[PDB]
């Protein structure tokens, strides 16, 4: 698993600091340009994670490829990589087994407002309170499955000469032996045990479906990089709640219980700790995106070098020796 | 400071990498020097690092035709031949009937079939057994005295 | 040029409760409507419910794990769930050029949300102008846009893009209105398959130079 | 200096060409740029 992108958060720095409260605005009014900051930086950040993936998916795209029509492959069953009728099967089943908050993007805040009894602290309806919000990734479920599904129909006649600016449209089989022949196995046991070499490749491509469970690696990966979402998203919500040194955590509440001379001191004590509350935020964000960004440019070289060609570098692709690779979407990559 | 300082050197490292790999040699991966075909890459001086300017070699205006993985002498069916570094197609060059040429891999030019531009194999199954017109690698020589 | 987020609407309290050991101001009535509330001396803003009963019954307040109500128990005999009224996010998407602008609610469903809001309050003192055209809300999957005209076009890419497949056109060359496209999938030149001992071979008979920079 | 990284800039310039077609590390061949370029496109994919 290959991380490309963050979460994107904006957080409404105003409402945050004193939702809604008229006393607040005043004496956060004299604080200046601190919210102005919070949302520049965050507004940077969502644009240059938007530039991220527009990058990397323009990398991906293929120029030619072939329509994946159902029986692609022959004797090589990979029917789990081909789309029902937009995901694909394995990549459907990876997004099932990851516990991930489904966020609204439509009729979301409307969802909260029945809401039942709280779901174990639901950062999704957190947003309608807390005071920030979690943007839609900028592409579609369909259009990111269309790229990865061009992707895959174009692996097999990457060409075997000079194969970057040609397309052949040869079965995958004849791509798989291919591949084979390269490696140090000739052509007279490849046709001697084509049914066998099918019958191996399938055995272990149908070993993937019993695989998401907590041995796996890259799946346990996947669940921290969502779980590291969930925790940034966790520390706004739950900053809301201290007592920077005030008798209470509730502007509501100190404004209907002192007088102005101890209420401008109370309510600016909650002013500074929540606005360093989001500086903190803010510049853990701005670090998960500039690691993402060398992991993007990792993933792309990936897709380059082990998914459009046949590796000859060991350990870079897989272990053993590299024949062929697949990729598919992932919550974050 | 630290941070920027320390994550301008690791960029460094990467245009080390990129000189090395694009400038001074014509690099085989694609995506890494430019988008494209990679064929020569230049480098200057930037305020802050180094500025590479990357040619690439863009394909257009793509045809489909039909081609074959290999020829095989149907007299002799275990001599047979693969095209190098380009394809077997078939002609149409208002001549004989399912003639083959040969083509680069990344322009279409047909031309003849010469011992320069294939070379010899083991038949398959999915090689063409071709009866007449013989293309000289796959004449069987019986010119004795 | 961007869409940019800005300041939220607050549900405004509609009503008033109050407790303890006239007739419409009570729990029961209220149900759905953002309230302020003053039970046993426990004051606060929120939407009350009717949920199944939970906790233990003599002490009438429910707190979660991070010290906020989320249940009360009435006089009246029944288990009241308590929330906290919610605010709809707000965000503006702006064309420089053309000096442009919609509104787009977050992730609301435009059932929620009128021409003027006057069910809502924030410091902001008015909305943006929307002028003569000012049709119903529209649906996206992105949320509620106001000042949006759907357009069905698509387009390769585009400068504001409104989230999952959306951008906001700008009417370049009085600019109209905004529309609301789709970002189309540019398809690759697709070559097919043959049944026998031939393949299709897709060849360029034309080239050019380019120069990427970095 | 400017001067001293313009002088590094065009040093690396003038060996473009001459890189080596074979092993080309510890030998240069001083082929003019039009050689080294049309030996570059053959190596792609594009006929004599």
């Amino acid at each position: 698993y290959i991380q490309t992108t963050i979460q994107k958060v904006t957080v409404d720095c105003k409402q945050y600091v004193c939702n809604g409260f008229q006393k607040c605005e005043q004496l956060l009014r004299e604080y200046g340009q601190f919210c102005s900051k919070i949302n520049q930086a965050l507004h940077g950040a969502n644009l240059r994670q938007d530039d991220s993936v527009r990058n990397l998916f323009a990398s991906v795209k293929s120029s030619q490829s072939s329509p994946i029509i159902p029986g692609f492959g022959g004797d090589f069953n990979l029917t789990l990589l081909e789309p029902v009728s937009a995901r694909s099967a394995i990549e459907d089943l990876l997004f099932d087994k990851v516990t991930i908050a489904d966020p609204g993007y439509m009729q979301g805040y409307d969802d909260c407002m029945q809401q039942g009894p709280a779901s174990a602290r639901d950062l999704i309806c957190a947003q309608y309170v807390a005071g920030y919000k979690v943007l839609p990734p900028l592409m579609d479920v369909n259009m990111e499955a269309a790229y990865t599904s061009s992707l895959l129909g174009s692996i097999a006649g990457v060409g075997w000469t000079a194969g970057l600016s040609s397309f052949a449209a040869i079965p995958f089989a004849q791509s798989i032996f291919y591949r084979l022949n390269g490696v140090g196995i000739t052509q007279q046991v490849l046709s001697e045990n084509q049914k066998l070499i099918a019958n191996k490749f399938n055995q272990a491509l149908g070993a993937m479906q019993t695989g998401f469970t907590t041995t796996n690696e890259a799946f346990q990966k996947v669940q921290d990089a969502v779980n590291n979402n969930a925790q940034a998203l966790s520390k706004l919500a739950s900053e809301l709640s201290n007592t920077f040194g005030a008798i209470s955590a509730s502007i509501g509440d100190i404004i209907q219980r002192l007088d102005p001379p101890e209420q401008d001191a109370q309510i600016d004590r909650l002013i500074n700790g929540r606005l360093t509350t989001l500086n903190a935020f803010v510049a853990q964000q701005l670090v998960r995106s500039e690691s993402a960004a060398l992991s993007a440019q990792l993933a792309k070289d990936k897709v380059n070098e082990c998914v459009k060609a046949q590796s000859k570098r060991s350990g870079f692709c897989g272990q053993g020796t590299h024949i062929v690779s697949f990729v598919v979407n992932a919550p974050n990559g | 400071q630290l941070v920027r300082s320390e994550s301008a050197a690791l960029s460094a490292q990467l245009a080390k990498d990129k000189v090395n790999e694009c400038v001074k040699a014509q690099s085989k991966r694609s995506g890494f020097c430019g988008q494209g075909t990679h064929i020569v890459s230049f480098v200057v001086n930037a305020p802050n690092g180094l500025y590479f300017m990357h040619v690439g070699y863009y394909p257009s205006n793509h045809i489909e035709v039909v081609s074959a993985y290999g020829l095989c002498d149907a007299a002799n069916p275990t001599n047979c031949i693969a095209p190098v570094n380009g394809y077997f197609i078939k002609t149409n060059n208002t001549r004989i009937v399912d003639e083959w040429s040969y083509t680069g891999s990344s322009f279409y030019a047909p031309e003849p079939i010469t011992s320069l531009n294939t070379k010899y194999v083991a038949p398959q199954v999915t090689y063409q057994n071709i009866s007449t017109n013989l293309p000289p690698p796959l004449l069987g020589n019986s010119t004795g005295i | 040029s961007g869409v940019y987020s800005v300041s939220s609407f607050e549900a405004k309290p509609s009503g008033s409760v109050v407790e303890q050991a006239a007739n419409d101001t009570k729990i029961a009535s209220q149900l759905g409507n953002c309230v302020e509330y003053s039970l046993y001396g426990v004051s606060g803003r929120g939407v009350f419910q009717n949920c199944t009963a939970v906790g233990v019954r003599q002490q009438r307040f429910v707190y979660d794990a991070y010290q906020n109500l989320v249940g009360y128990y009435s006089d009246d005999g029944n288990y009241y769930c308590l929330r906290a009224c919610v605010s709809v996010p707000v965000s503006v998407i702006y064309d420089k050029e053309t000096k442009t602008h919609a509104t787009l609610f977050g992730s609301v469903a435009c059932e929620h949300i009128s021409s003027t809001m006057s069910q809502y309050s924030r410091s902001t003192r008015s909305m943006l102008k929307r002028r003569d055209s000012t049709y119903g809300p529209l649906q996206t999957p992105v949320g509620c846009v106001l000042g949006l005209v759907n357009s069905s076009l698509f387009v390769e890419d585009c400068k504001l893009p409104l989230g999952q497949s959306l951008c906001a056109l700008p009417d370049t060359p009085v600019p109209g209105e905004m529309r609301l496209a789709s970002i189309a999938f540019n398809h690759p030149i697709q070559v097919d398959q043959l049944n026998s001992s031939y393949f299709k071979l897709s060849i360029p008979t034309n080239f050019s130079f380019g120069v990427t920079q970095e």
